[PDB]
């Protein structure tokens, strides 16, 4: 059975972790736990029987701007997966929301506005749509919710 | 889904040294090459801190967080759907 | 022929050899050395104003709440 | 006179390399041969340092913490 | 003072990006960019992995490799001189 | 009272470090623990009277090759520096050679050859020539000392 998504230390055992995308795979295993230790992002992750990493999904603070005005404040939802073992049974839609109650409950701390995700593929896209991210308008491969309908959603 | 070629201009030193680093992997020239460049970009596009908008598309961002709350029906699922870990 | 747009340096012969040692290092020409990582110090000099030192203790406390279990009603 | 290097490419992963060169404002040529050389010296220092015997490489750190005493 | 111009082509929007960082900074804009650039050379030529020589070079580098070991005056006195914490 | 190199770690004060040199000054402060957590080079550092760094030095594993065989393992001296407060008494000396026992006690383990060190100035060329590296036959800003002369220095 599945952990509650927590902060990924070093106890946590990243070796099997398979979810068909090689990069995204490698990124747990290679820099994740740098990442998490220099304070680059934040890294969460859910676990089985014996701490092995079943799904993991990272958060970091971004800004958006233009051009001087003041850059808005967004949580960037990084790298994203679940093991191919536990693949079409809504384990993706609960990492989504493990990370909107996040940026709820951090939200006005720094005036964070909303949540981004660069979809790196179409499959990726389709995926983000499916499960309530939309196309911003300075990418349609950049998607967002706003803090106001993820407030509003729960 | 078809293949397209990418033709890199690239000094002989360079891809040289490309090449004894895919054979130290036991990998093909052209996979080395691009996995590294699909793990860069995804590294290059997920660490940006500073996302810059064309002005026009940066007001419209704007416009859309200011809006009345109006939570598509696919967020509400995910918000409201309890998670396997109860 | 459009025209060419300039940023103009003042620079030490000694830290114009220096910026050419490394650009070779990385098999980068000068003005790319220069501007990728002028690119790079701006947007974390950007992001940390707005985020971190408009107020260190609100970034404490989102550093310290994004760790928190999420636990809706 | 041009030295070329010949990928055959997925659209989707080319769009992808467009869209990563453009956030860090360089061209789509240099996005891939800098990405290429980082990753080529990082498989080349492994192979012949940490790989060629990775229980002498930990003993190297191990011992490079020691204090030195010469004596 | 011994000072060379150095003009770099740039795009207006990747200038317009360094000035409002060097205003963030209370810095000049010839500074920020000196400063970073100064920073990410010495990374550069110091965090090198892999140091290439060309042939010449490297064979020569391998003679000395091999040499007959003749530590000159300078390291003699560096090496065998204790530190300030040996007491 | 200046204490032996040991390991930097989270408990050194860094903030009151001031070499002369910015950057070197700055790397201590900004990179230093960073590097030291990822592994990505190992700092080395004295103490005063209250954990404060009076000086360091910073090694890393690389290797040298040819263009178009094995590369040649070698230890890079990185930065290294000395509280203004301790300049002209052999403090910086002392350090080279703290860095040149530790690359004595480590080379057999992997095959060091030498201990190279770039000059990022004329001064810097100048104290190194001084306190024995030579010009490498690669680049008269990047001085080395030979394995060999290392253990006969002794
Ligand atoms: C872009 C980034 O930041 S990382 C890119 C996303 N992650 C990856 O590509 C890694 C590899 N893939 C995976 O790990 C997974 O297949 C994921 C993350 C894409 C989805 O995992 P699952 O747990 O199977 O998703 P979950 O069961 O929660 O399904 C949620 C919704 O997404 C849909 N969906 C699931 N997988 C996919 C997919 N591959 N493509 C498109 N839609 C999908 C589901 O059908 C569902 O929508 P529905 O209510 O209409 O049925
Ligand atoms: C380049 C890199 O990767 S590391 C960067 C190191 N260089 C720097 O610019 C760092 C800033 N400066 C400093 O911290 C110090 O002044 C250092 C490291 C240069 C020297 O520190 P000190 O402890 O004063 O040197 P120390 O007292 O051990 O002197 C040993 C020898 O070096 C010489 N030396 C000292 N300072 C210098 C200098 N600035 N230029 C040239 N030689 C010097 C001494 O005269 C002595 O030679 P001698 O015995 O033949 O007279
Ligand atoms: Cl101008």
């Amino acid at each position: 059975m599945i952990s509650t998504p927590e902060p990924l230390h070093a106890g946590h055992i990243l070796t099997p972790f398979c979810c068909g995308v090689d990069s995204i795979d490698n990124w747990l295993k290679q820099r994740a736990m740098k990442n998490q230790t220099t304070g680059a992002s934040r890294t969460f992750v859910c676990c089985g029987s014996d701490s092995n990493v079943l799904a993991y999904y990272s958060l970091a603070s971004s800004a958006v701007t233009t051009n001087m005005p003041d850059p808005i404040p967004v949580v960037v939802l990084g790298r994203l997966a679940v093991d191919k073992s536990l693949h079409g049974q809504g384990v993706a839609r609960a990492l989504v929301r493990d990370a909107g109650l996040r940026v709820i409950q951090v939200a006005e701390t720094i005036g964070i506005r909303g949540m981004l995700v660069h979809a790196l593929s179409d499959e990726a896209r389709e995926f983000f749509q499916r499960v309530g991210f939309v196309p911003s308008p300075m990418d349609p491969m950049m998607l967002m919710v706003t803090l106001g309908d993820l407030v509003e959603s729960v | 889904m078809k293949r397209e070629t990418l033709n890199l201009r690239i000094k002989p030193a360079e891809r040289d040294l490309i090449d004894r680093a895919a054979k130290a992997r036991g990998k093909n020239r052209t996979d080395f090459v691009l996995e590294a460049a699909r793990a860069a970009a995804e590294e290059a596009l997920i660490e940006q801190r500073i996302i810059m908008a064309d002005p026009e598309a940066y007001q419209e961002f704007l416009v859309r967080l200011d809006q009345t709350p109006s939570p598509n029906a696919a967020l509400r699922k995910t918000m409201q759907t309890p998670a396997p870990w109860e």
